[PDB]
């Protein structure tokens, strides 16, 4: 058929156009680490995700427990069970960096390739909060109680919604066993339509720091990038192990590990940190519907990040005023983050509204504003 | 007085496209409008464009700049796509108004 | 097919070195560092100051917390 | 010269890399391990079972 | 990859078949080298100036009959595995690419 048989073979032919002989921008900088590490994030999670279902069994009686005797005798079920748990947030700090990249550079403008990364991250939210649950623990019970009510605010059918996805009244057994069915099938979803969200990517190929057309300089993926993300991939792994070992749970809720009572609310039910944020959000509308959306639309605002657009570059590199823009809803949404963590008083409370109000503006209003107006003293 | 002429000036070098030797039009996104613009290009300056990225490129690889020497100075910016863009734009607006009509 | 097809180039030679004839982390301190420090300034005040004021409100906001906690002898000077 | 010696015996020929890999991590464990294991002991002198054990191992009752 | 393939096959993989034929093939072209008065008188201002004396065909030939694919193999080897080389291109070269790929095809047959 062919020469070498890389290119001719029906399958490593794919294997070829996507890790080797793809075409690379040579300038791609750390940022883009992100993606292969999500990956890696990825295949780890489920890979220590099936050790741990070995020996778990989802029923409120053996839940917590089965957790336990996984961790005090399984022969390093303590090991895989810290790599699961730990994992997650590995997950999701190297999710925030994927997008704030995309979000300095205009990687969204590639609108196919950033919605189903959209998707990605909201599959990536239900799994870990449904895999939250499982231990059953005290957060485990009242943070599965305190969001799922939630929905029973929207109109007409909510109380239903909610009370089908219970299985009964109440967060009980009927609701873990299929939590724990969500959690096992989810992170398959997300394998797959990560295969869909690189094909979408490969229609364009990757967008670089500069932002303009990198055709005149592009390189292949091995080696270059091949050693430059597994390079990624120890310097990231090594923060990552020296908290799971050396310090198990430090982001962890103490709460959770008393088995969970529903006669016992605890003082403070506040989520993970890459929650706090959304809970922050919530809280900062009082009315239960208004609340629920502002937390939906936390997140869904991402769908509209293509469509605000405004600047005729691409990236926020020769953007200035932009710049200062985009630290300040980072630094927005490290208020936001540590707001949620705070009990609901004063001077929390307005802080809180604050940051809610100004995350939005900043997106809806400011961003595509100064955009435009950055096109102006370019003379555009 | 000079104001709007101050602040442009300002805005150039707070950009700092001109450190990798890029002109402003060489930093445009690529849309539709663009990329026709550019297929309008004489071949010496789609040449000298081309070589201009190329270089920028292999400076962001290498994470350098050019020497303060030879940047772009805001005065000296060559406006070299601008004039077709602008009648790129121009007739597509007609078409899209005329198949209106 | 992804290469032979991207762009349309014209005029431009470049010079490469087998990795074995050059070193890996050639002039540290001539080169180098300089660089990371240029990188550095450039972008010091345009993260930093946001980031600044965030913790200037994280500090008040605590404080502020802690202060309203504690009693204001303002509200027992006359329980006699 | 180890370099040229090494290269010419070792990495020169694929077969003999692979094979230095892997007889070159039968070596690396069994040393880092003791290595580790020692700095361990040492940093946690009289703490451990192993230190403590001969109190009640056959000089008790 | 085609091309580099065969230097490889060069080092690893030689026949006595292929050393046979190549044999026959630069003996013609030693040959072939003499094939007038300029090319004769070329070799000898050539050899002369070169090594310093006339190598004639009668030795030419011995040399080259004393080649086999073990010696073949190990010049080769010698002289292009792993090496780093020099390479040249000129024109629409957009699909030829990177050096370190190049430099890998110096490798393992
Ligand atoms: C969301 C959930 C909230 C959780 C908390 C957020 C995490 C906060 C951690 C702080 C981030 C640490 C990174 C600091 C690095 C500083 C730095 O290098 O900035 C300068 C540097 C200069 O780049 P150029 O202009 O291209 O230079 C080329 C010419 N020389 O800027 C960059 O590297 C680009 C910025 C990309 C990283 C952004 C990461 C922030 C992450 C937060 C998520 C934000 C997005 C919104 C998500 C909504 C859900
Ligand atoms: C007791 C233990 C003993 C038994 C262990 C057996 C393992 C031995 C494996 C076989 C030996 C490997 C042979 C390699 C030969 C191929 C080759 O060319 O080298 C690899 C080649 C190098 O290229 P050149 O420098 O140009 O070499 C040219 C040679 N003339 O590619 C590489 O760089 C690969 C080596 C880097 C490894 C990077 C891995 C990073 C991962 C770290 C995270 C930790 C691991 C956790 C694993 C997860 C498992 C669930
Ligand atoms: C399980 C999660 C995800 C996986 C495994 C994943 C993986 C990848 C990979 C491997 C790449 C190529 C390497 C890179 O550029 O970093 C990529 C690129 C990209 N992803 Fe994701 N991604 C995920 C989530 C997301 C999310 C949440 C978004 C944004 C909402 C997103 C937006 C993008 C975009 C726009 C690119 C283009 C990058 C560029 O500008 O070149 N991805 N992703
Ligand atoms: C996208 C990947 C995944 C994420 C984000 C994820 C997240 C989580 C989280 C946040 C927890 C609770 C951690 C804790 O105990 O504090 C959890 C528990 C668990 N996960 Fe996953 N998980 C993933 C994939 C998997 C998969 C594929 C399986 C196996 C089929 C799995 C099985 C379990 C089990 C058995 C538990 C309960 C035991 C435990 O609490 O450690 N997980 N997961
Ligand atoms: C089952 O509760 C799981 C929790 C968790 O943090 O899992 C990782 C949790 C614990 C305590 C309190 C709340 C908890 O759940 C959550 C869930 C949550 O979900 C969203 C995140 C972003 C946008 C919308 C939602 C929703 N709904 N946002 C904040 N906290």
């Amino acid at each position: 058929m062919a020469p070498n048989i890389r290119k001719s073979h029906p399958l490593l032919k794919m294997i070829n156009n996507s890790l080797i002989d793809l075409p690379a921008p040579s300038n791609i900088s750390a940022w883009w680490n992100f993606g292969s590490l999500l990956a890696v994030c990825l295949m780890t999670q489920i890979l220590t995700g099936l050790l741990l279902a070995m020996h778990y069994t989802a029923d409120t009686s053996l839940a917590f427990s089965s957790v336990a005797h996984t961790c005090r005798n399984v022969q390093y079920g303590w090991l895989i069970r810290n790599l699961h748990a730990n994992g997650a947030s590995f997950f999701f700090i190297c999710i925030f960096l994927h997008i704030g990249r995309g979000l300095y550079y205009g990687s969204y403008l590639y609108k196919e390739t950033w919605n189903t990364g959209v998707i990605l991250l909201l599959t990536l939210m239900a799994t870990a909060f449904v895999g939250y649950v499982l231990p059953w623990g005290q957060m485990s019970f009242w943070g599965a109680t305190v969001i799922t009510n939630l929905f029973s605010a929207i109109p007409y059918i909510g109380h239903t919604l909610v009370e089908w996805a219970w299985g009964g009244f109440s967060v009980d057994n009927p609701t873990l066993t299929r939590f724990f069915a969500l959690h096992f099938l989810l992170p398959f979803a997300i394998a797959g339509i990560t295969i869909i969200h690189l094909t979408f990517l490969h229609e364009s190929g990757s967008n670089n720091p500069l932002g303009i057309s990198s055709d005149s300089d592009k390189i292949p993926f091995h080696p270059y990038y091949s050693f430059k993300d597994i390079l990624g991939l120890t310097l990231m792994l090594t923060p990552f192990l020296t908290l799971a070992l050396f310090s198990p749970n430090l982001l962890g809720d103490p709460e959770n590990f008393t088995p969970a009572n529903p006669l016992v609310t605890p003082p403070h039910i506040k989520p993970e940190w890459y929650f706090l944020f959304a809970y922050a959000i919530l809280r900062s509308i009082p009315n239960k519907l208004g609340g629920v959306l502002a937390l939906a639309a936390s997140v869904l605002i991402l769908f509209l990040i293509p469509f605000l657009h405004k600047s005729k570059q691409r990236t926020m590199t020769f953007r200035p005023l932009s710049q200062t823009l985009f630290w300040l809803l980072v630094a927005n949404l490290l208020i936001l983050t540590w707001i949620g963590s705070q009990p609901v008083e004063h001077p929390f409370i307005i802080i809180g509204q604050m940051a809610s109000l100004s995350y939005f503006t900043i997106l809806l209003i400011l961003f595509p504003t100064i955009g435009t107006l950055e096109n102006k003293m370019l003379n555009y | 007085g000079r104001l709007m002429d101050r602040i442009r000036k300002w805005y150039y070098n707070a950009a700092g496209f001109n450190k990798y030797g890029l002109m402003r039009d060489d930093t445009l996104y690529e849309d539709d409008d663009v990329k026709e613009a550019l297929k309008r290009l004489p071949e010496d300056l789609y040449n000298e464009r081309m070589f201009r990225i190329k270089r920028a490129l292999d400076l962001s690889l290498k994470h350098r700049i050019l020497p303060k020497e030879q940047w772009v100075k805001y005065e000296e910016d060559k406006p070299y796509l601008e004039p077709y863009l602008k009648e790129v734009i121009r007739e597509r607006l007609e078409r899209e108004a005329w198949n209106k009509k | 097919i992804h290469f032979g097809n991207l762009a349309r180039v014209r005029h431009i030679i470049t010079y490469s070195l087998s990795p074995f004839e050059q070193r890996a982390i050639p002039n540290i301190f001539s080169d180098a560092l300089p660089n990371v420090w240029r990188r550095f300034s450039s972008q010091v005040f345009k993260v930093a100051p946001p980031f600044l004021g965030a913790y200037l409100l994280y500090s008040w906001g605590t404080q502020e917390f802690e202060r309203l906690k504690r009693k204001n002898p303002a509200d027992y000077e006359n329980d006699q | 010269a180890l370099l040229r010696q090494a290269y010419s015996a070792l990495f020169r020929r694929t077969s003999t890399f692979a094979l230095t890999v892997v007889l070159g991590a039968v070596l690396f464990e069994r040393a880092f391990d003791q290595g580790a294991d020692a700095i361990f002991e040492h940093l946690n002198e009289g703490k451990l079972w192993k230190h403590i054990k001969h109190k009640y191992e056959a000089s008790e009752e | 990859f085609c091309a580099q393939g065969e230097w490889m096959r060069l080092c690893t993989s030689t026949t006595e078949s292929e050393v046979k034929r190549a044999k026959n093939h630069l003996r013609s072209a030693m040959v072939a080298q003499l094939d007038g008065t300029t090319p004769v008188c070329e070799t000898i201002g050539s050899h002369l100036l070169n090594y310093g004396r006339r190598i004639s065909l009668e030795e030419w030939d011995s040399r080259i009959s004393a080649v086999d694919a073990r010696m073949v193999r190990d010049v080769c080897s010698k002289y292009i595995y792993d090496k780093c080389p020099a390479l040249a291109a000129v024109g629409p070269i957009e699909q030829l690419l990177d050096y370190n790929r190049i430099r890998s095809g110096m490798y393992w047959i």
